């Protein structure tokens, strides 16, 4: 059984709960991934990991890679987190018309269920998250991911202008090179909406 | 550096996603549009000062009003834009983007942006607006609305072409100080 929070509320009290007492250093490289995370993880997914090739970086992500590793940088319980992704998320070769008037084309789902489903995957970059589904990009997104994350994983939780760029968005941020496993994918309904969306149901291991 | 926050609010479709990302990317997308943008800073300096000013996209339909709201608590300016291509979304600033506003953030500075720049002088855009006995706004009805609601300023531009673009961005900067 993992947390979910309602609201805020809830938000709010399991984030007391986390650790927050980074290093100035470790505090400005979290800061500085949310300010834009398009070029740590665009680049690290386009490298598989070898942070070689630009230095400017390596420092940069070797540096944020502590301080989401240090010891008391993880959860204590299991907690359910939420992430909204584009359609692209599962390949260039799809856009976000794939829902055209609240409509997921079902030649094209299930094409990427097959493909998807039921899969382990290791990713290069960072994951961003929310603790809070109604915050994050969840519900203006394509792709809503729902991630069951094990306690004792090593993560940041930011909700302060020390902490990130973005404060609000009740955002927990996982390791790069994290390892997941896509249970399930699927089509939902929207309450009091009549839009679907895509569904994925993924576990970290 | 000073820290400052901008939310952009209008109604879909009516261009915001696009004008971020053009002023971040100096390239108009075509292909793969995002219903709503990624964080990013922008790094502006206006008489003297360097500035971050973090942008938050937001969806502007119904079906999300319920969600806007977390975006708007702290910040220091708003781009409230309509379509120039679009009379219906003028409307709407009046109607329902400068209530909404003055609700959840007071004192917040606001810039009335024309996105669209580009479809004032496009046939298709003013025959097409021509079938409902519209025609693209025009110039002063902005600067209008912009008073009427109390604007800080007003601004035309187009992402499309990237006219004026860059000149929203300084000036919304300028009020956020
Ligand atoms: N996704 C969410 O709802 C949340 C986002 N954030 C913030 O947003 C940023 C990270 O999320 P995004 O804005 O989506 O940036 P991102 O780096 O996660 O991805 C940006 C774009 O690339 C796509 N993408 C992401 N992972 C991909 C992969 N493995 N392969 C192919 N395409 C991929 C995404 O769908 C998005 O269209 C961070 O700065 C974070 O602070 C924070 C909390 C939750
Ligand atoms: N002609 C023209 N079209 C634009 C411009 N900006 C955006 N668009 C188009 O208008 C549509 C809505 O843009 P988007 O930024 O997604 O709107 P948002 O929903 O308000 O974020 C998209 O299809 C764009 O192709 C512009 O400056 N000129
Ligand atoms: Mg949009």
């Amino acid at each position: 059984k993992y947390k979910l929070c309602t609201n805020k509320e809830e938000a709010d009290a399991w984030g007391k709960k986390q650790f927050n007492k980074w290093s100035k250093e470790e505090k400005s490289a979290i800061r500085d991934y949310t300010k834009n995370a398009r070029p740590y993880n665009e680049f690290l997914r386009m490298h598989a990991g070898k942070l070689d090739s630009d230095p400017t970086m390596k420092k940069k992500i070797e540096s944020l890679d502590k301080a989401l590793n240090r010891k008391e940088a993880k959860v204590n319980d299991n907690i359910k987190v939420y992430r909204g992704d584009d359609a692209w998320i599962f390949g260039k070769e799809y856009d976000n018309s794939i829902i055209k008037n609240g409509k997921v084309d079902r030649e094209k789902f299930k094409e990427i269920q097959k493909k998807f489903q039921g899969k382990t995957t290791t990713e290069f970059g960072y994951i961003s998250t929310s603790i809070l589904i109604d915050a994050g990009y969840a519900k203006t997104r394509p792709v809503m991911t729902e991630f069951k994350v094990g306690s004792g994983t090593h993560g940041a939780y930011m909700n302060s202008d020390d902490l990130t760029a973005y404060p609000g968005q009740y955002e927990l941020l996982l390791p790069r090179n994290t390892v997941y496993k896509i249970e399930k994918i699927y089509i939902a309904i929207d309450n009091n909406t009549q839009k679907e969306q895509i569904k994925v149901e993924a576990t970290i291991k | 550096a000073i820290r400052k926050k901008l939310v952009i609010v209008g109604d879909g479709a009516c261009g915001k996603t696009c004008l971020l990302i053009v002023n971040s990317k100096d390239q108009f997308p075509e292909v793969y549009v995002p219903t709503v943008f990624e964080n990013y800073v922008a790094d502006i300096e206006v008489d003297g000062k360097q500035v971050e000013l973090a942008l938050w996209d937001t969806a502007g339909q119904e079906d999300y009003d319920r969600l806007r709201p977390l975006s708007y608590p702290d910040t220091d300016v708003i781009l409230m834009c309509f379509s120039i291509d679009s009379p219906d979304s003028l409307e709407n600033i009046p109607e329902k983007w400068t209530p909404e506003v003055k609700h959840f953030c007071p004192n917040v500075p606001i810039i009335l942006v024309g996105n669209k720049k580009d479809l004032r002088n496009d046939e298709h855009t003013r025959r097409e607006l021509a079938k409902m006995k519209q025609e693209p706004v025009k110039p002063e009805e902005g600067r209008d609305m912009a008073n009427r609601i109390g604007a800080f300023g007003y601004m035309e531009c187009s992402a499309k072409t990237k006219d004026g673009v860059r000149e929203v961005f300084e000036m919304a900067t300028r009020a956020a100080l």
